[PDB]
């Protein structure tokens, strides 16, 4: 269908991939750093979801450079993807409002 | 590093009694503790993961409890086959660490 | 079946360097980590380090002098640990375990007994042990076998290729002039012997020797 | 090209500058305040990224007036810049939807 | 202020042995601890930064470990050139602070 709905879909699939890759890379970057908690996959995945949604619980976060880099990619992909949906919903509303104006 | 203290080091129980092994972490670690059993000259065997989750193939009389810094591995009615060393292990913070272990004695 | 396989023993001269192996089998995920744990006689478990095969990245227990180096052959699903410049302090049983990236070691290898010594590998001498003609017999009979003069540890003593398990005691070896000696005992109903043959199998890894010795009345 | 894509680009470059200036000023504002943790540049930069993305890990935050002021500028620049991208993506979608209507 | 306790104040080791200096912080500070060496009448020299990162130009026999509140500076096989005072320093919270120091004695 329309570009905005495809982009939304694409963004979602992409986000889910970043989430998974992010979980795997966080563990890899963090293991080896004393005091690190982002070291098992199940919670790292919870961490990536937390991060991508910016929910801010603060129960887990990276302590290494590479882990922080992985964090930036994840949050940014999350902010962007959700902003994309917002933009897609606006395109939907703007298009329907034009119709409701018989023009 | 996270210190895992197992005290007392040796437990003397009578056949059939209920025994309780203790594991105290130096800091809070949720329920990220795991229990292993090692018999004389055998290798470690996972008995309980994440503080209280039973592993398949382990006698129902084995269980664990606790969260934070105090953990317990319990055995309802001990028996000769249970005679061994019992270690706790944590996966909350890097690196993983093991308690010093407690020998069960009937 | 055995998911992790390690050679039973390795003998190393001071300053020398051995490479232990760990062949894995069963379900293999990319998220799997292989750990190595050190257990000195009497003491407890000590985490050495870890490695993730699907990347070759390894981490070490930095609280202890670093004597290890980990690598992994993705092809043959084998983990390797390079220990270098060993001393008496480095003699112990080294276990390897598999962790599914979720914090606990679901399965461990049988462990490799590394002995750092200048001595020479010496296979054991297995001598039977049957009662004397003067000793009476009860509802049970006690037989045994003397695994003597071997080096280095360990030795795995079995009875009837594992068939006999109930009634068996294998004592801890003892060192007397760079050579170990131990004895294993077995007990069966007095009636069942010697009609039902009784044999002691003795495998000694350091010299790749496994020998039998049937126990017949004197 | 179009205004919205230039603005997005500009916003990004600007955000990166605020991030750096913010890292430097946070250290300057915080050092001298007992108990302060926002006192070395590497982590202050992590803090500014955290802040600008509102990820909410809570591992670091200013404790002084000037540090808090620097925090406001940073988060606001971050919210604004990401909102700008969202708006730019909406303009893109709305423009393409008009084309798909052959008008 | 963060208190950095270095105890024992003096360490007696034999040539060739493995020595371990201890540093305990009054509160958790990640791995934000640094180790300095000061020989008789010389000025401090950075030996280990951020708990375990080797500095260029420092003998490989020097290393550090720990995180949180317990830190260790280790020397594999000490030797005359190592005789001195060893201080820990923290950069987790303002102001930076130094431990009271430990003298190595062979
Ligand atoms: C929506 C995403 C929510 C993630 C919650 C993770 C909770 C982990 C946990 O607290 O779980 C607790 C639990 C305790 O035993 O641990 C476990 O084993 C559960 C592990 C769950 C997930 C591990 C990652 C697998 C991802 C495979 C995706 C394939 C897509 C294609
Ligand atoms: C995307 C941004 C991610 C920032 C992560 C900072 C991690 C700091 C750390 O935990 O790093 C850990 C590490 C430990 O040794 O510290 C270090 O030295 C690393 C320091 C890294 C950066 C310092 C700021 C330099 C900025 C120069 C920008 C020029 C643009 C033009
Ligand atoms: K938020
Ligand atoms: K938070
Ligand atoms: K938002």
């Amino acid at each position: 269908s329309a570009l905005h709905w495809r982009a939304a879909g694409a963004a979602t699939v992409l986000l889910v991939i970043v989430l998974l890759a992010g979980s795997y890379l966080a563990v890899l970057a963090e293991r080896g750093a004393p005091g690190a908690q982002l070291i098992t996959y199940p919670r790292a995945l919870w961490w990536s979801v937390e991060t991508a949604t910016t929910v801010g619980y603060g129960d887990l976060y990276p302590v290494t450079l590479w882990g922080r880099c992985v964090a930036v990619v994840v949050v940014v992909a999350g902010i962007t993807s959700f902003g994309l949906v917002t933009a897609a919903l606006a395109t939907w509303f703007v298009g329907r409002e034009q119709e409701r104006r018989g023009h | 590093d996270i210190l895992l203290t197992q005290s007392p080091a040796i437990l003397s129980v009578s056949p059939g009694e209920r025994v309780s092994f203790s594991c105290r972490a130096s800091q809070s670690i949720g329920t990220d503790i795991h229990w292993y059993q090692q018999r004389t000259n055998g290798s470690p065997r996972l008995l309980i993961k994440y503080a209280s989750e039973s592993i398949s193939g382990i006698p129902s009389r084995f269980s664990g409890s606790g969260s934070g810094t105090d953990f317990t591995l319990s055995i309802n009615s001990v028996e000769s086959e249970d005679i061994a060393n019992y270690y706790c292990q944590q996966s909350n913070r890097w690196p993983f660490t093991f308690g010093s272990g407690t020998k069960l004695e009937i | 079946q055995v998911q992790l396989q390690q050679p039973g023993a390795e003998l190393v001269k001071p300053g020398a360097s051995v490479k232990l192996s760990c062949k894995a089998s069963g379900y293999t995920f990319t998220s799997d980590w292989i750990h190595w744990v050190k257990q000195r006689p009497g003491h407890g478990l000590e985490w050495i380090g870890e490695i993730i095969p699907s990347y070759g990245r390894a981490n070490y227990n930095e609280k202890i002098q670093k004597k290890a180096t980990l690598t992994a052959d993705k092809s043959s699903s084998t983990a390797f640990m390079q220990l270098s410049s060993l001393t008496s302090e480095d003699s112990a049983v080294y276990y390897c375990a598999r962790e599914r990236g979720d914090g606990y070691f679901a399965v461990w290898g049988a462990g490799t007994t590394v002995t750092v010594s200048s001595a020479k590998t010496t296979p054991p001498s297995v001598y039977p042990l049957a009662p004397g003609s003067a000793a009476q017999t009860n509802s049970m009979v006690t037989l045994g076998c003397l695994v003597k003069g071997y080096f280095p540890e360990p030795v795995t003593v079995t009875w009837n290729s594992g068939s006999l398990s109930s009634g068996v005691h294998t004592f801890p070896a003892v060192l007397q002039s760079d050579l170990y000696t131990l004895s294993s005992s077995v007990t069966v109903p007095s009636s069942s012997w010697p009609s039902e043959t009784v044999t002691c199998n003795v495998a000694h890894p350091a010299s790749s020797t496994k020998v039998d010795k049937k126990i017949v009345p004197r």
